[PDB]
RNA sequence: GAUCUGGUUGAUUCUGCCAGUAGUCAUAUGCUUGUUUCAAGGACUUAGCCAUGC
RNA sequence: AGCCAGUGAUGGCCGUGUAGUGGACUGCCAUGGCGUUGACGGGAGCGGGGGAUUAGGGUUCGAUUCCGGAGAGGGAGCCUG
RNA sequence: GGACAAGUCUGGUGCCAGCACCCGCGGUAAUUCCAGCUCCAAAAGCGUAUAUUAAUGCUGUUGCUGUUAAAGGGUUCGUAGUUGAACUGUGGGCCACGUAGUGUGGUGCCGUACCAGUCCCGUCCACCUCGACGUGUUUUGACCCACGCCCUCGUGGCC
RNA sequence: AUUUACUGUGACCAAAAAGAUGCGACCAAAGCAGUCUUGCCGACUUGAAUUACAAAGCAUGGGAUAACGAAGCAUCAGCCCUGGGGUUAUGUUGGUUUUAGAAGUCCUUGGGAGAUUAUGGGGCCGCGUUGUUUCGUGUGGCGCGCCGCGGCUUCCAGGAAUGAAGGAGGGUAGUUCGGGGGAGAACGUACUGGUGCGUCAGAGGUGAAAUUCUUAGACCGCACCAAGACGAACUACAGCGAAGGCAUUCUUCAAGGAUACCUUCCUCAAUCAAGAACCAAAGUGUGGGGAUCAAAGAUGAUUAGAGACCAUUGUAGUCCACACUGCAAACCAUGACACCCAUGAAUUGGGGAACAUCAUUUUAUUUAUCAAUUUACGUGCCUACUCAGCACGUUUCUUACUUCUUCACGCGAAAGCUUGGAGGUUACAGUCUCAGGGGGGAGUACGUUCGCAAGAGUGAAACUUAAAGA
RNA sequence: AAAGUUCACCGAUAUUGCUUCAAUAGAGGAAGCAAAAGUCGUAACAAGGUAGCUGUAGGUGAACCUGCAGCUGGAUCAUUU
RNA sequence: GGAAGUCGGCAAAAUAGAUGCGUAAGUUCGCAAGAAGCAUUGGCUCUGAGGGCAAAAAUUGCCAACUCAGAACUGCUUACGGCGGGGAAUCCAACUGUAUAAUU
């Protein structure tokens, strides 16, 4: 119901400071804890090495194999799972290749029916995965 | 306990006009209450009123003519610079064509239209329309 | 509402609008002052002096005739009580309750009421120290207060 | 521009979030690129290490 | 949730040192000084003029052209002026 | 396909391959996948990722919610803090003249109504003719606004 | 002695950037330039003028506020005049000495003031105990008038202060009101166990049984004894308490609210981090006590099974004293204080009217706009005294818990709320305080304070989800 | 007037020891979240077949059962006038 | 060199007084504790503080005792006696005490 006092500025300032920690959006941007757990060091992209090609089953209502990959990041030696989009496009990737990884669209949240994947492959050997798919370039 | 005589009086008048009464009794009275009522009466919103003496804070009986839609006090009494009249009119009034904001200035208690003519600011007391 | 309860009591007296004394009184201002000083000699509080005048000698208010209040008259004559009357009556009540609590240690209801009365005393003493009716550095203690009281 | 829309039910009216939408002399990457004017350009990480010339 | 005093902490007296004032520093004396109107400790961070978003109130950015401060691998000392 | 502008077109695949920010599509007639043809947006530009502002009255001073959706302390006392009743008081004259509400009195006063008289019917329900009061005028006078002047601008005290 | 906040007007405030005047760089993003009378030039060319929190500084205004002071006998001296008393300047500098002022300090005349009456106390005592004013010349109303005296003396300031909030506190009264609280003494049946008599074959328990007691006399009947708990019916949309809670009688102790009042006082107040006290049942420690019921345990059933529901038992507990604990669907799932608010029946306490007891305005012939008096009314019991008493009937008032199924606006997503709000809120501002921000992980982990323990308070994240919910 | 001697002061650097912060290996013991339409039962939703739920204490393969006080969010707004 | 000796650090070595600063886990809140650990210590010449008794009294005079705290100068061959080594854990017994005179 709040004060409304005309000399109660201190009470109002203290009230807003305490109650601003109760929303996840404000807390996440001010806490430095999600940044440390983020495999990317607060960046939009990262480079890594391919360790293995794996198949991830889709969630229950759907039924498919999603053709993901396991990548170790160069900057801090963390392991993640990245999705490889588009038809085929797994034949362009080999073990020990160098890839560029970006996020999905939901800022660290898993998307679609893929269980726990929040990254996707963007470049391989510094050519461009979608360009290879449309045959505009050849893999070096 | 009661902390504002002016706020108490304006709530009694606005409540009575909502119910369509002809007269209302206000208790207790004060100098600021009488001045506020004289501004409303001058513009033709209430009519005749009478003060009864009891050797304490008095009592007021007000006659209502049915022209008053709403009146109310503003707490706390914010300061209003002479260039800030448009901001208050936009916020608490139905339009820019009628209605008044009542201020207390060093020249006395007056509506915002008279204060603009005399070029004085002050502290906002209330409103009516 | 009451200071220390939930009761909403309205019982009180209503003074009249007309302040002039009636024409049948026929009692001078000097006579009223003499009657007030006699009763204080007998040892009555200002509240009891006013009731005695009202009930027997037909004086409705001691301010409407002689133009002075009862406690002001006593102060001028030098017969005012050492501590304010309302403060004294509260200290006396607390003393009686403590005496009862010495023998009865299971009276949790009386212990609760003692807390309220002592809280009222400390609030009253704070006001009287500010308006300089009590000397500064005046304190109420349960051990000492048994004295200086009825 | 003082503007909102999709998802909880066999249907209804809510609370509430998730998703959509517009900008950024705001960075990076992909595809594409005929003419002209004006412009920032190893800050982010490593106040890390330096051939040569000035 | 308490901080500061052997070895300066707050103030006083006579001095020394400085271009000059000063617990800046030597000797002696008193017990002071700060704090829920958030001291002490911790985290991020060069400050400002300003930029972005514009019903209004606000939220957020400012290493970077102008002004001020600091540094020249780290950290200490110094001559000439 | 919807949000969201634009096909109930033609082949292939058959819960596979894949699409899909969200809802969802795909097991033999797929408006959603892979393609062809048409069409849409904005265009020398257009997608994607991360951060931030608006959308957000989902941080609410302006401006949120608290019976049952998340949310009133088990109850009293109580310090710092915030908030706290009324009063000392805004004057009066003189003209002028368009207002200007009211009372008090002037002046005449068709018609209507009322009271008091006279006669007359009735005994349960009706009428005639006069000596005044009203109603309606017209000024005075006290409230009101506009415009000038004056005031030792309460009383008192000088002149 | 008067001061701040607020408000009007001006001072002091780098540029760039931002708002703005002017100029056809071909337009524009720009820039501060440029134009033409055809110039040995001119326009005395231009390049205006703004905003910039908060603090500071100058001079207006005094309505709302705020900082001071005071708490009213801790006070109050009344003004002007005339007659008395007891540093200059002497030509300059340096020394001695004076005459006067002024000041204070006591007497006295002149005058006018006063915001509160020289007339207040004694004694020395002695004496005796028809003129205005209404109202119709006149009438009628008119209002005023038609231990007492006495001279003296001494002492004396004792009346000048807003008012008493349908704000708080205190006082007196009905020895009012009530399952309110603490102490003693007793009372009542019942469950259980004994004792004494009588009788004789079963009693108990269940849906049906069995475990169990019984000719060594159970169950049943009468009388009595012992110990512990509990106070039925009356008992209610009733009372009291801050909540948790409180039910036999009598005797005691201190309190509490409401009502009544021409008592007193004069802002003493509301809400509250920190802090304090109390707080159901279970549970804990040390002594008592131990009738009933009964976690754990035992036995009999039932069942596919039955560590359960049913039956017979049975320990801790259940009760008291003194210490702890502070966890409830601790609920009205509804924070405290204050204002306004329509209707009809009821109810709990106090008071007024009534009953009973005592005592013995004009007017007004010709009117009316918000009336000048709706105030009315009886019953039963009652000395061959907790009594001028006790109930009932009728009309008002203050306080409290409520109802409408013959309760209005208004509000709400709805169910519903409604003088007691969940109303008076997008027509959004009376005051203070505590919580919430999608569902889970979770009131969990870690750290710290409190506790004998059981626990209590404070209190995250990584991850995971598109709904959960009303 | 150079080298050089002694003392005071400023003080880099190294070693040792405390304090503080940030990341990190671990046999074993647990908790949470998912998947697979695995095994045992049936606690809740109807009086869910013993009404349900809160606090507390004990017990048991699992859901749960039992004792004491409370609530209706009940399966009763209700019966000596 | 530093336990490689040995069943076993047995025996020996080793710590050490006083003063200033500082001190962990655990805990029945009393302890643990001298926990752990760092620094100073001579000689000589000086300075300050800590009192009684008298007097016509913040004054003057007379006088006793041995502690504590500082300064300058100067020195070391680390130099009598006496005087705890410390820490991290497991098993048993709560603790002080008694007890096989002559192997426990
Ligand atoms: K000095
Ligand atoms: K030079
Ligand atoms: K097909
Ligand atoms: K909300
Ligand atoms: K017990
Ligand atoms: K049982
Ligand atoms: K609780
Ligand atoms: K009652
Ligand atoms: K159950
Ligand atoms: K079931
Ligand atoms: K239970
Ligand atoms: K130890
Ligand atoms: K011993
Ligand atoms: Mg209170
Ligand atoms: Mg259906
Ligand atoms: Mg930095
Ligand atoms: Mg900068
Ligand atoms: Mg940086
Ligand atoms: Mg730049
Ligand atoms: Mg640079
Ligand atoms: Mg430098
Ligand atoms: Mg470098
Ligand atoms: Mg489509
Ligand atoms: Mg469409
Ligand atoms: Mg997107
Ligand atoms: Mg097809
Ligand atoms: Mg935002
Ligand atoms: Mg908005
Ligand atoms: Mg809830
Ligand atoms: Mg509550
Ligand atoms: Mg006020
Ligand atoms: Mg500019
Ligand atoms: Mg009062
Ligand atoms: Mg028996
Ligand atoms: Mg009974
Ligand atoms: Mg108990
Ligand atoms: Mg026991
Ligand atoms: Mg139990
Ligand atoms: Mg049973
Ligand atoms: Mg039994
Ligand atoms: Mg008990
Ligand atoms: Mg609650
Ligand atoms: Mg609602
Ligand atoms: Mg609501
Ligand atoms: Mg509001
Ligand atoms: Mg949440
Ligand atoms: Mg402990
Ligand atoms: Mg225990
Ligand atoms: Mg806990
Ligand atoms: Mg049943
Ligand atoms: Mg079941
Ligand atoms: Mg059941
Ligand atoms: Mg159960
Ligand atoms: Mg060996
Ligand atoms: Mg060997
Ligand atoms: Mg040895
Ligand atoms: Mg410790
Ligand atoms: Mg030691
Ligand atoms: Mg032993
Ligand atoms: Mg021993
Ligand atoms: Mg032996
Ligand atoms: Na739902
Ligand atoms: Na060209
Ligand atoms: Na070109
Ligand atoms: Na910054
Ligand atoms: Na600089
Ligand atoms: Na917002
Ligand atoms: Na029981
Ligand atoms: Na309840
Ligand atoms: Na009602």
């Amino acid at each position: 119901t709040k004060t409304n006092g005309q000399h109660a500025a201190r009470k109002l300032v203290r009230l807003r400071r305490k109650n601003r920690w109760a929303d996840k959006g404000w807390k996440k941007s001010h806490t430095f804890v999600a940044q440390k757990a983020n495999p990317f060091g607060g960046s939009s992209h990262a480079k890594g090495i391919v360790l293995e090609k794996i198949g991830v089953g889709a969630k229950q209502p759907n039924s498919a194999i999603r053709k993901c990959v396991r990548v170790q990041l160069i900057k801090n030696d963390k392991k993640i799972i990245a999705f490889v989009p588009n038809d085929g496009c797994l034949h362009f990737i080999e073990e020990n290749d160098e890839v560029l990884v970006s996020g999905f669209g939901r800022s660290g949240h898993a998307v679609g029916d893929i269980p726990g994947v929040r990254f996707k492959i963007v470049k391989v050997s510094s050519v461009g995965l979608y360009a290879l798919y449309r045959q505009k370039k050849e893999k070096p | 306990t009661m902390m504002s005589v002016l706020a108490n009086a304006l709530r009694c008048i606005a409540g009575a006009e909502r119910r369509g009464k002809r007269q209302v009794l206000i208790r207790p009275s004060s100098k600021v209450v009488v001045k506020f009522l004289q501004v409303m009466q001058k513009h033709g919103y209430i009519g005749e009123f009478e003060i009864v003496d009891d050797h304490r804070a008095g009592k007021i009986v007000v006659n209502l003519n049915g022209r008053l839609n709403k009146c109310g006090a503003i707490c706390p009494r914010f300061d209003c610079t002479a260039r800030d009249f448009e901001k208050w009119v936009k916020n608490i009034l139905p339009s820019r064509q009628f209605g008044f904001v009542v201020l207390t200035t060093s020249l006395g208690i007056m509506d915002h239209e008279e204060a603009r003519a005399r070029n004085t600011g002050g502290k906002v007391l209330g409103f009516f329309y | 509402v009451r200071m220390h309860g939930n009761g909403h009591g309205k019982a009180a007296s209503a003074l009249p609008y007309r302040r002039t004394p009636p024409t049948w009184l026929k009692s001078s201002s000097r006579d009223v002052i003499d009657a007030v000083c006699k009763l204080a000699k007998k040892g009555l509080s200002p509240s009891r002096i006013g009731m005695q005048l009202r009930d027997s000698m037909g004086i409705a208010q001691v301010k409407n005739v002689t133009g002075r209040k009862i406690l002001r008259i006593l102060k001028h004559k030098g017969m005012a009580p050492e501590i304010p009357e309302d403060l004294y009556c509260l200290i006396k009540r607390a003393t009686q309750m403590r005496k009862h609590l010495e023998r009865n240690t299971k009276d949790k209801d009386t212990k609760f009421r003692l807390i309220l009365v002592e809280s009222r005393i400390h609030r009253l003493a704070r006001y009287y120290r500010r308006v300089k009716q009590l000397p500064p550095t005046w304190k109420y203690e349960s051990s000492t207060a048994s004295a200086m009281v009825a």
